[PDB]
């Protein structure tokens, strides 16, 4: 279907966008080859099957992460650090490079797109955090705050200067381009476990929920008493944290222990799914059905869980 | 290492022979009236980077018959060479099992188990051991491709090569325990002193209830010249299936052969030997719970110490 | 001459990644032996029975190509020295998974990063590494001049950069390698690659490293400044420790993207070749003592021996 | 030896204990109305010469309880004092098992597993490695005495001690070997520079997926005088029943118990410490397929080589 024969078997990205299409990114992390994918999938239940997909391209390098920019753009964090922008053609049966900027020193490890949407921050493991301009393809800033790889960075829901960034140098950053000096470290009390995983609440302005190598989701308002509420929800490290489309939001946590999580409000366990052989890489829930939640890992399944709401 | 499996490699007389004993014992199995109808499933025990797998292939193609190929090997290294020719080239016709074949559990029995673990003194890389472990997921009526192996030694004169492992002492060891030793050697400036006698002897399968790896030889070498004794070089013999063989011993030496060179069984201290008299040595094939050992002395004309007692200067892990 | 490496983390195809890089000027290879982004879990099911090759076939390159043309890379992921148990034990594993393929490979070098103060556990399986057979390949000790915890943007407004002269503090990477090496007991094979920063180090944390097994000295594309006609050039005060390090006669290695877009990226290297071409010459004692440098001879006794 | 076995049997505190701990879980196993209607299968697990089968009888006869003894014994110069006394004294209710507790296929499941596999720093005899083995034919309720251990490390200084393992230098091995090995020692002539902490802990039964008996420990001794460190001395403490406890720790010491000396790990060379400063070292217990082993390393106030890598100086043999 105009698109690569086989799809990579380590699947990285799973992201639904408003209709219900599914993206997709894989990456072959063994064999002769160490190359990467983009997928569409208009019927997500035919995914991850090659000959069913809306559109399909081969990236030069490994995805190590990717955002929808919009309803058409596709942002890449490459293995070659470059950050890559892909555009769907008017048909949506074609997947076309835009730019491929190649401006960091090693792997690209994390993307999150900005408010406004035409602003966009990478993180890699090259310990640089760069802010870029989607629309004249160049890096606006670059920030060298962390000592350690940048694990994670999550651009603020509204606030198109605010984000947050965690690294192996135990910092979990508050940014704000406003400032003279951006980033503010929020203390997790004492030193701890590395974190892993970051999520903006989508109601509350100040509030976010952080994951950690040993498997610990915490829950942190900007501006409360010191210190937050925990719950040890893995046995590994947590890959990633996703909220639900909900009015009441839900939170899904995904870890290399190869189980997913449904969280409420309280960090309390509503749903468990132990469906994949290898590590959940990552989740999304369907914007048409609110109950649905799809999961892609390393074992190349492309897992639909039916959430008890 | 990848350079030494490598160098195995460009030894095609080696492989040329095992392709043709395993086609041999394919048509021996599997009658012409049979020949698409009936799969023998064939385990490479030990496989390497896969040459015993292509030459299992090639001889199932020539013989014209139905096999299932399991290729065992320990070497996670090699495993990864495995991994990436099933999947390139093998398919499903060939399971790579990343496990030693005496601790795998097999999902089905052999019709023919096909190894080279062989050393230059036949048994010394412990082949009896990895074999028996392995003899339990073949079929009653199954075939081992080698059937047989059996070492040979002769007592040699030579003193360069007697200077040689002299020199061989080292610090924080035994002043001596480079004579307790074998060394794989192209012995070029040497006298052979008498011709080459076997040994030890294994077969495979082993159809015996108390199986024991473990020998005591006695070798009478009648010498016709006067001399002095420096150690005995080794050599091997081995039927692959019926006369399909491969020999290191000088006289039958299979041609074009350079996969094993002989090897040397030093003695600490030279003996003389006068014309007409004999040379008489006693080999034993040692083993415990966790390594196997050879222990060797000279009793005709004169006594030699115990060379090697309980493996104290060399034995091979288990 | 100068002996010259690429340093690189992603490398799609070996076979044209290797051609393009010997096609720059390029003498070795710096690359991750597994996929650096590839962890791998050795105790806990499902993912410890995770199947396909762990990586590519040594097939895809000669025997004499991985001996002379790769210095092999740990996976970044591997932290022997972690807090976490479960994190330092399949560390453990993949370290020595990782070593012995390289072993397998017969790789000459490999790379091993002192990135923090506590590499003890890392410092225990390479000696058991070493202890395990042979002693032939060498291990390449990533370790900065300057600590990334001193090199930071001044950027975080609550935790502000220490603007107090730390003598001792600015000379903490060699301590790093110091315990190390003391740790793994002055192993002959575990030796120094030098990563060189933008802002050099006051001289005496430079002076440090006199006298240290420096085989290697990396150079980021980061450092480099631009020239009038837009080539990467170095500050005199980073020329000045080449032309050290060039006397110490170590192998000089390219690591980072190209931040000189504009041109080829062999730039940078056709850079380090012309300060190698425009070094002092050796004198008539530097020109007789070719050869004699750190070989240790028996003091000559003229009266009780015959010359 | 029969003396070695006879000088164990000279000190009446330890096995007066373990009678103790079986009477104390014999009655939270029986309760006194299935008094004598339920028979208890007990299993002794390294029975030597049998005084642990003599201290279970008498501990079912003082708790008024029905037991089935097992004495399972590898040394068969034990096995014939034990098979000895089994027919003379003890008859049908004692079964003697001449095996190797991991080797040896139970006919019943067991209620208790008795043993006492433990060196002067608790694990060094490999009682880990023994108990895992034999854990399988324990009833899932089962009860293993002792149930815990731990050992113990404080700092030393001693200039007596330190030329003492110096003089161990020997021929034909590593001139520093003697530094990279442990020392059962009564010691005297010493200096404690910090207070024990515990290192290695196990416990039995082992209910985890992936048992692991490796261990690596980090040790922080803060030092509040100026002095030399020479090593460390090593003791050992362990819960055989609930409150029934034995130990060789000196701030603890079980009275009267001199079963067990303290053990000594060196330093190749001696470490200068002032007052204030935290000594700071690192012990792990290793392990491969045929022998355990410790490492050992000092990295605060300066570094000292890693002591015993691979075990290259001192193996534990399984
Ligand atoms: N018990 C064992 N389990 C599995 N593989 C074994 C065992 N013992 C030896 N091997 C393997 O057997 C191979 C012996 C090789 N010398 C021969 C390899 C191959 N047949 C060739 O001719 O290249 C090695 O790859 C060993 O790792
Ligand atoms: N795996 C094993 N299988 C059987 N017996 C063992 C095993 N390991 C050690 N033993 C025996 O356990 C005993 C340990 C002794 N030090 C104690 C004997 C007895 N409990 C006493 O206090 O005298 C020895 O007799 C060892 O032979």
């Amino acid at each position: 279907p105009n698109a690569p024969a086989c799809m990579e078997r380590q699947l990285e990205a799973a992201r639904y966008r408003s209709d219900g299409a599914l993206l997709l990114g894989a990456s072959s992390l063994s064999g002769r080859c160490w190359a990467g994918s983009l997928w569409l999938f208009k019927d997500p239940c035919a995914a991850p099957n090659e000959g069913f997909c809306s559109a399909g391209v081969q990236t030069e390098a490994g995805v190590a992460d990717l955002t929808w920019v919009g309803e058409r753009g596709i942002l890449v964090a490459s293995d070659s650090g470059a950050v890559e922008l892909w555009e769907l053609d008017e048909n949506e049966t074609l997947i076309v490079s835009k730019f491929c900027k190649y401006e960091h020193d090693d792997i690209v490890s994390t993307v999150s797109v900005l408010s406004s949407g035409t602003q966009a921050v990478s993180g890699s493991k090259d310990i640089c955090i760069k802010v870029w301009d989607l629309a004249q393809q160049v890096v606006l800033s670059s920030y060298r705050a962390h000592a350690a790889q940048v694990t994670c960075v999550a651009a603020s829901p509204h606030k198109d200067s605010v984000f947050l960034s965690c690294s192996e140098d135990n910092r979990i950053l508050l940014w704000d381009t406003r400032c003279p000096k951006p980033a503010s470290q929020i203390g997790c009390s004492a030193p701890g476990y590395l974190p892993t995983s970051l999520a903006w609440h989508p109601q509350q302005s100040e509030v976010f929920v952080f994951g950690d190598e040993n498997g610990t989701v915490s829950l942190v308002d900007t501006k409360s008493t010191s210190c937050v509420l925990s719950s040890a929800v893995h046995s590994q490290c947590v890959t990633g944290l996703v909220f639900s489309p909900h009015s009441v939001p839900f939170l899904a946590s995904l870890s290399e222990d190869c189980s997913l999580a449904v969280l409420d409000s309280s960090l309390s366990e509503l749903f468990r799914s132990q469906a994949h052989r290898d590590f959940v890489r990552d989740a999304t829930w369907s914007p048409l059905n609110h109950s649905l939640l799809t999961t892609v890992g390393w074992d190349h399944q492309v897992v639909h869980h039916v959430v008890p709401t | 290492e990848s350079q030494t499996y490598e160098v195995f490699e460009k030894d095609p007389i080696k492989y040329s022979q095992y392709q043709q004993a395993i086609y041999k014992c394919l048509l021996d199995r599997v009658p012409e009236e049979e020949k698409d109808t009936n799969v023998q499933v064939l385990m490479v025990l030990g496989a390497g980077r896969g040459p015993l797998v292509n030459a299992s292939l090639r001889a199932a193609k020539q013989a014209d018959r139905r096999i299932k190929l399991y290729a065992v090997e320990k070497n996670p290294n090699a495993v990864v060479t495995l991994e990436n020719w099933q999947f390139e080239e093998w398919g499903s016709q060939v399971t790579v099992v990343s496990s030693d074949m005496r601790e795998w559990v097999a999902p089905e029995k052999a019709d023919i188990i096909v190894s080279e673990l062989l050393g230059s003194f036949a048994d010394n890389e412990l082949s009896p051991e990895c074999l028996d472990g392995a003899q339990h997921f073949l079929k009653d009526d199954g075939v081992s491709i080698p059937g047989e192996y059996t070492s040979f030694l002769a007592p040699i004169s030579s003193s360069k090569l007697y200077n040689e492992v002299r020199a061989c002492r080292e610090k924080d060891r035994d002043p001596e325990a480079q004579f307790e030793m074998p060394y794989v050697v192209r012995l070029h400036n040497f006298h052979q002193l008498s011709a080459p006698q076997p040994c030890f002897t294994f077969s495979h399968p082993n159809r015996d209830p108390m199986i024991d790896n473990n020998r005591y030889c006695t070798l009478e070498f009648p010498v016709e010249v006067n001399t002095v004794l420096h150690g005995f070089a080794g050599y091997f013999e081995t039927v692959l299936y019926q006369d399909i063989t491969l020999s290191i011993r000088p006289e039958t030496h299979s041609p074009g052969m350079f996969s094993w060179f002989p090897i040397l069984f030093p003695i600490k201290q030279p003996i003389t030997v006068r014309e007409g008299q004999t040379i008489c040595v006693r080999f034993w094939r040692c083993s415990n719970s966790k390594k196997v050992w050879y222990e060797w002395a000279v009793t005709a004309p004169v006594c030699s110490a115990i060379h090697n007692p309980t493996g104290r200067s060399y034995t091979i892990g288990l | 001459r100068v002996s010259s490496g690429r340093d690189l983390n992603c490398v799609p195809e070996i076979a044209d990644t290797l051609g393009a890089v010997a096609k720059q000027g390029f003498d070795f290879l710096c690359m991750p032996v597994f996929h650096p982004r590839f962890k791998r879990e050795f105790i806990q099911e499902p993912a410890k029975n995770r199947p396909g090759p762990q990586t590519r076939s040594d097939l895809l390159l000669s025997g004499r190509d991985w001996n002379t043309l790769i210095v092999g890379k740990l996976s970044p992921w591997i932290r022997p020295d972690s807090k976490v148990e479960k994190i330092r034990r399949n560390s453990e594993a993949a370290m020595l998974q990782e070593l012995n393929f390289g072993a397998y490979l017969g790789l000459p070098a490999f790379l091993l990063p002192l990135n923090q103060e506590d590499n003890t556990n890392l410092a225990r399986v390479l000696t058991n590494h070493i202890h395990t057979g042979h002693h032939s390949s060498m291990f390449w000790m990533r370790v900065p001049l300057v600590a990334p915890e001193d090199l930071r943007d001044d950027i975080i407004e609550n935790a502000p950069t220490t603007h107090t002269e730390e003598y001792s503090g600015e000379e903490k990477t060699w301590m790093w390698w110091h315990n190390f090496r003391t740790l793994c007991d002055y192993s002959k094979r575990i030796a120094v690659a030098l990563e060189i920063g933008a802002d050099l180090p006051s001289n005496h944390v430079i002076d440090r490293w006199l006298g240290e097994p420096i085989k290697a000295a990396i150079l980021p594309t980061s450092i480099f400044l631009t020239n009038k006609k837009g080539f990467p050039v170095l500050s005199k005060m980073h020329q000045r420790l080449i032309f050290r390090l060039l006397k110490l006669e170590v192998q000089f290695i390219i690591t980072g993207t190209n931040h000189h877009s504009e041109k080829e990226f062999c730039s940078y290297l056709q850079y380090l070749e012309y300060l190698s071409q425009n070094r002092p010459p050796p004198n008539a004692y530097e020109l007789f003592a070719k050869g004699y440098e750190d070989y240790l001879q028996s003091p000559l006794q003229p009266l009780m021996d015959n010359l």
